RNA sequence: CGUGGAAGUCUGUUAGAGUUGGUGUCCUACAAUACCCUCUCGUGAUCUAUGUGUAGGGGUGAAAGGCCCAUCGAGUCCGGCA
RNA sequence: GCGAAAGCCAAGGCCUGUCGGGAGCAACCAACGUUAGGGAAUUCGGCAAGUUAGUCCCGUACCUUCGGAAGAAGGGAUGCC
RNA sequence: GGUCUUAAGGUAGCGUAGUACCUUGCCGCAUCAGUAGCGGCUUGCAUGAAUGGAUUAACCAGAGCUUCACUGUCCCAACGUUGGGCCCGGUGAACUGUACAUUCCAGUGCGGAGUCUGGAGACACCCAGGGGGAAGCGAAGACCCUAUGGA
RNA sequence: CGAGUGGCUUGCUACCUCGAUGUCGGUUCCCUCCAUCCUGCCCGUGCAGAAGCGGGCAAGGGUGAGGUUGUUCGCCUAUUAAAGGAGGUCGUGAGCUGGGUUUAGACCGUCGUGAGACAGGUCGGCUGCUAUCUACUGGGUGUGUAGGUGUCUGACAAGAACGACCGUAUAGUACGAGAGGAACUACGGUUGGUGGCCACUGGUGUACCGGUUGUUCGAGAGAGCACGUGCCGGGUAGCCACGCCACACGGGGUAAGAGCUGAACGCAUCUAAGCUCGAAACCCACUUGGAAAAGAGACACCGCCGAGGUCCCGCGUACAAGACGCGGUCGAUAGACUCGGGGUGUGCGCGUCGAGGUAACGAGACGUUAAGCCCACGAGCACUAACAGACCAA
């Protein structure tokens, strides 16, 4: 699988899946990505992220 | 009428003091069933990783599916069974009779023992056989040591010596099986005793925490509410009633916590291999890199990284052996991050 | 009960105010008790995803309000562990009102459900719009 | 609408005065009444320095038997008195 | 900055609110920071802690001795160039 | 009862009250559940008119209750920060002490014993700890009675 | 109606303490009792089944959360297998709390001429001490057994290390007209307890990196202070729980009970001798401690002029002192360096753009730059430091 935020490959047997109000599903690879998302930041704007580079 | 509540902590792991030997000592051994064999082995704790595995359990609704299982990596290099000790049945229990040693010894065994220069392996063997004829022979155990030199992450070279029982067939056939292992040079591997998928009992001397209070050591409550601000936070209510006018040893008190011997029952051996397949990127934290004979134990194992853990075939298994589990994936991801 | 197929860290307690994920007329539910549970001294009785709980209706229609009904915990904020190691958490804490035979009191269910709840309570599944 | 700027008026760790809770700290104390935070008043029946007056069954008291030099339901000292 | 407020800094003063050295420095204690999910279930009692907060705009109930209630409540704004 | 004591015989109001014994009074509100709180009723053990009654805007470090918000008060505890604590140099008290004293379980005894009796246990010394016991230390009991005591 | 047991209630007595044995309730922590609430095994039934009622053995484990009330008690709610009762100075203030009783202030009602009173109500109203002995939890030093290293034995000791529930198959089956509706057994899970561990999720993380407010160092750069991080965002290692792993079956002997054989008493009889069974209870099994077990233990090797140990040195798998463990050049023990593995989030400077502005000036944007900075982990690497050397000892 791939992280719906940064874009790196989520190591199997790791990570969290956040289920939104409408039913949408967001797989995260780490807490760092979850926290950046909660801050309202979009992955495209952060240079360390694979979705950006 | 004041609610009931189970006591704080168990009274069966006492006295909660520092262990005499850092090398664990089994107090029980498996029953004599099929073919003769050494009833144990030993390794050195490396660290932890996870494994994706295929469900072996026939009674599970998930039989055949991918399941993530936590695993403790333990480096298990070949050990040397340097002698055969024999016990005799005396009216005062089992007392050691004689020992049958070797000629071939490891270069750095002299760091622990006063290595034998002059011994008679035949007179010793004769004394043991005269005892078997008399019907006085108890059990047959092997004096065994580890080769920490084979493990680059463990600083020590000084071998950890421990006694291990040989059980199985008849007392005549296991005497012969024991003498064969010894007379060669004593070299045996994890494979000789264990097969992946079997249940083992891991014994180890826990992580030392020095002195800790009742809350950590016995799991007692902290002072609650208003009582927490008065000058008492982590101290118990009282040391006992007015009568008996003494403090009972059963009351939760401060002292040594950790560095105790524990024998963790029914641990599944996920895989026994050789190489660098379970090693973590950047190396196991506070340990190092694994590239040699290893064992993957399901879940946790007592003691810190670098500590000597002991293995023994489960004396009380609950489940039937489901041999050689299919390992789909082993994580090599850095333990830092 | 039947195994969930997931390890749950109970995110709710007795007295917790949760959402009512249905069209029964009940908007907010308050947890009173948890079916089959027995705690220990000083411990607040804990409820989590997949538990059958007893609730009181805090907010809603005059007829539904104040009623002591049984419910099933469908969604929770605190993570649960799936067999593949992955954690699954929700946006809110929610429950669906149920009857004596475990059939939903309402007709339509609002928001998603966890697949483990669906397998345990079948008639709640065959009413679920989204199953994650 | 503006002007005016009243008030035992309001906010306020301005100065200054006071002392609600923590039943915190201390409790052979830093201290025979202390420390910290919190809290109240702060243009008035306000607070304060100095000088001055009222003296013991007497003063003084917005009154608690409060206070009158760590002493008060009758100060202190010495005497009566062994 | 409203300010004899905070915080920071001059002038001036001081290192004398006058015993030091050592141990990632344990238990325990005093002061205190941060704690997932739940959110007063704690307790005689929200005690303790926390929440709110400056300024401008909008807007503001019952009651009332018409003075007040009232900063009711609630909502929005706020930097730099 | 349909007057009598002793002059009158409780009027407006308020009322289960900071006054109500019975009492958690009865009904209602609110809560899953409310000896609480508020409203109503109210025969008030033993309310009531400057011994002032009722009522009341505003004010309050005054007593009780409810809601929103908030949170380590709690579930249930964790990790961290500073000063101690611990070891070393220097300085250097006090409380307390009939004697003996390694105690424990029972018993006995002025009936609540480390010291008596019977057993059990017990090699000596030292370090740290939280305070079970010494009916621990501190104060010739402020309660109670007594004194041909005091004020 | 009669006979008793207990010592939880109440009453009685006045033996003990008035040169003081701190009063209720609560809390916290430990042990116990059985007259047993649940759980195990049983007997009876107005025992079809299911669900009950009553009784017996049995104290292993459990017996929980909440609303009013200071309450104990009790009433009430929802859960539960059940939400039993009692003793330990009505266990527990040199542990806590201080809501009630019961000081000094005040109010109300009643009583009193009055001061003032009340086994009436109400608001307010303080919690001392540096542990000598003993006791226990853990830690050391000596001596005894009588040179050393390593491995063991097991007298004794501790444990609840396990308790309980739900679900599925059995089975819509046995039973019953129907309604309704089991069990043996095999499985999956949950809960409480217990021990351990950190790959995973989570917390912390005043290591670290970044953003940013005020002020000071002229600006810039780069920094100090704002409580022991100014605040905000992220967060490695470690430590942790809210995370994860593990915690039988079976034997043996019994209780209540069900029986066999069997006599006294030709019969009968579970009992008198004998025997087969039979509880979550007892013993074993399992875990932990344990040569100071004074019968003070066993084995193997080394050594008595030398085995081994201590000091010393570099360090932690250890640690409050002490202790413990490892390494010491025949070396990777620690540091430096370089990689690897990680944290943060794109450095200074320069170039282009930039709303505008005559210009000066200019917040900011892009590139250089997966940049810069940083790391409590790993590897490589003898460069630096584990050197020199001392002592005890049959
Ligand atoms: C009426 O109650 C009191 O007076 C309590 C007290 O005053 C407490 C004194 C505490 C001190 C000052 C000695 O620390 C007192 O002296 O009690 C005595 C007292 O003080 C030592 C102890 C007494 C004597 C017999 C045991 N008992 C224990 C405490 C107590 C408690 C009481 C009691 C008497 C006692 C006595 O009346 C009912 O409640
Ligand atoms: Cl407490
Ligand atoms: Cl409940
Ligand atoms: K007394
Ligand atoms: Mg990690
Ligand atoms: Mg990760
Ligand atoms: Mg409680
Ligand atoms: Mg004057
Ligand atoms: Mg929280
Ligand atoms: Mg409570
Ligand atoms: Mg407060
Ligand atoms: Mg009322
Ligand atoms: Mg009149
Ligand atoms: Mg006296
Ligand atoms: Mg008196
Ligand atoms: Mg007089
Ligand atoms: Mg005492
Ligand atoms: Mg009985
Ligand atoms: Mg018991
Ligand atoms: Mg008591
Ligand atoms: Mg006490
Ligand atoms: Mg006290
Ligand atoms: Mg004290
Ligand atoms: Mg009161
Ligand atoms: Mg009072
Ligand atoms: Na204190
Ligand atoms: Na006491
Ligand atoms: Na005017
Ligand atoms: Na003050
Ligand atoms: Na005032
Ligand atoms: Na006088
Ligand atoms: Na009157
Ligand atoms: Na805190
Ligand atoms: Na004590
Ligand atoms: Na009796
Ligand atoms: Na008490
Ligand atoms: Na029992
Ligand atoms: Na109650
Ligand atoms: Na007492
Ligand atoms: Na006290
Ligand atoms: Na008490
Ligand atoms: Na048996
Ligand atoms: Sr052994
Ligand atoms: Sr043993
Ligand atoms: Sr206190
Ligand atoms: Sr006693
Ligand atoms: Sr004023
Ligand atoms: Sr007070
Ligand atoms: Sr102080
Ligand atoms: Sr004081
Ligand atoms: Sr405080
Ligand atoms: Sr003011
Ligand atoms: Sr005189
Ligand atoms: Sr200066
Ligand atoms: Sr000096
Ligand atoms: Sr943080
Ligand atoms: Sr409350
Ligand atoms: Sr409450
Ligand atoms: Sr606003
Ligand atoms: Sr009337
Ligand atoms: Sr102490
Ligand atoms: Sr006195
Ligand atoms: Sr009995
Ligand atoms: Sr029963
Ligand atoms: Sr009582
Ligand atoms: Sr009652
Ligand atoms: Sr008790
Ligand atoms: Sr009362
Ligand atoms: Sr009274
Ligand atoms: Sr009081
Ligand atoms: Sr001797
Ligand atoms: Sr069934
Ligand atoms: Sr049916
Ligand atoms: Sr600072
Ligand atoms: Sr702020
Ligand atoms: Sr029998
Ligand atoms: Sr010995």
């Amino acid at each position: 699988r791939e992280c719906d935020y940064c874009g790196t490959d989520i190591e199997p047997g790791t990570g969290t899946m956040f289920v939104h109000k409408d039913g949408a599903t967001t797989h995260f690879c780490s807490s760092k990505c979850e926290n950046n998302a909660d801050l309202g930041r979009e992955a495209r704007n952060l240079e360390w992220t694979d979705t950006a580079r | 009428p004041q609610p009931s509540r189970p006591r704080k902590g168990s009274l069966g792991f006492g006295p909660r003091k520092r262990s005499t030997s850092e090398t664990p000592r089994f107090n029980s051994w498996p029953s004599d069933d099929g073919q003769p064999g050494v009833q144990g082995f030993a390794g050195y704790k490396a660290g932890m990783t996870h494994v994706v595995l295929v469900n072996d359990e026939p009674n599970s609704p998930r039989e055949g599916m991918e399941e993530t299982v936590p695993v403790t990596v333990i480096e298990t290099p070949p050990m040397r069974a340097v002698a055969l000790r024999a016990y005799e049945d005396t009216p005062y229990g089992q007392r050691p009779l004689t020992e049958v040693w070797t000629d071939e010894f490891h270069s750095e065994l002299d760091r622990t023992l006063d290595v034998p220069e002059d011994h008679d392996p035949d007179a010793a063997e004769e004394q043991i056989r005269d005892a078997h004829e008399a019907g006085d022979l108890g059990d047959l155990r092997l004096i065994t040591h580890t080769v920490p030199d084979a493990v680059p992450s463990v600083p020590k070279k000084k071998p950890d010596v421990m006694e291990t029982r040989v059980g199985g067939g008849s007392v005549s056939d296991r005497l012969d099986h024991a003498l064969d292992i010894v007379e060669d040079g004593g070299e045996h591997a994890m494979n000789d005793i264990f097969r992946a998928g079997e249940y083992a009992d891991v014994a180890g001397v826990t992580k030392g925490k020095g002195t800790q209070g009742p809350v950590k050591r016995w799991g007692v409550q902290k002072r609650k509410g208003k009582h927490a601000r008065q000058g008492w936070r982590r101290r118990i209510g009282n040391l006992g009633p007015w009568n008996p006018s003494r403090v009972r040893s059963t009351v939760p008190q401060q002292g040594q916590t950790g560095y105790h011997q524990r024998t963790e029952l029914n641990k599944r051996l996920i895989d026994i291999g050789e190489g660098d397949e379970p090693t973590v990127d950047g190396g196991f934290v506070n340990y190092g890199e694994v590239d040699g004979p290893y064992t993957l134990v399901k879940g946790s194992v007592p003691g810190p990284d670098k500590r000597l853990v002991r293995f023994r075939p489960a004396v009380r298994p609950n489940d039937q052996p489901r041999l050689d589990p299919e390992v789909r994936y082993v994580s090599n991801e850095s333990n830092q991050g | 009960m039947e195994a969930l197929g997931a390890d749950v860290t109970q995110g709710l307690e007795k007295g917790s105010l949760i959402t009512c994920a249905d069209n029964t007329g009940a908007r907010e539910l308050k947890v009173i008790s948890v079916h089959g549970y027995s705690g220990t001294k000083n411990r607040h009785p804990k409820a989590g995803l997949g538990d059958k709980i007893t609730v009181s209706v805090t907010k809603g229609t005059p007829e539904m309000r104040r009623q002591v009904l049984e419910a099933v915990v469908v969604r929770q904020r605190k993570p649960i562990r799936r067999p593949d190691g992955t954690r699954v958490k929700f946006e809110d804490n929610a429950a669906v009102i149920v009857d004596e035979n475990e059939d939903p009191r309402g007709t339509e269910l609002k928001g998603p459900i966890a697949r483990e709840v669906a397998q345990r309570f079948g008639s709640v599944a065959s009413a679920a719009t989204m199953i994650v």
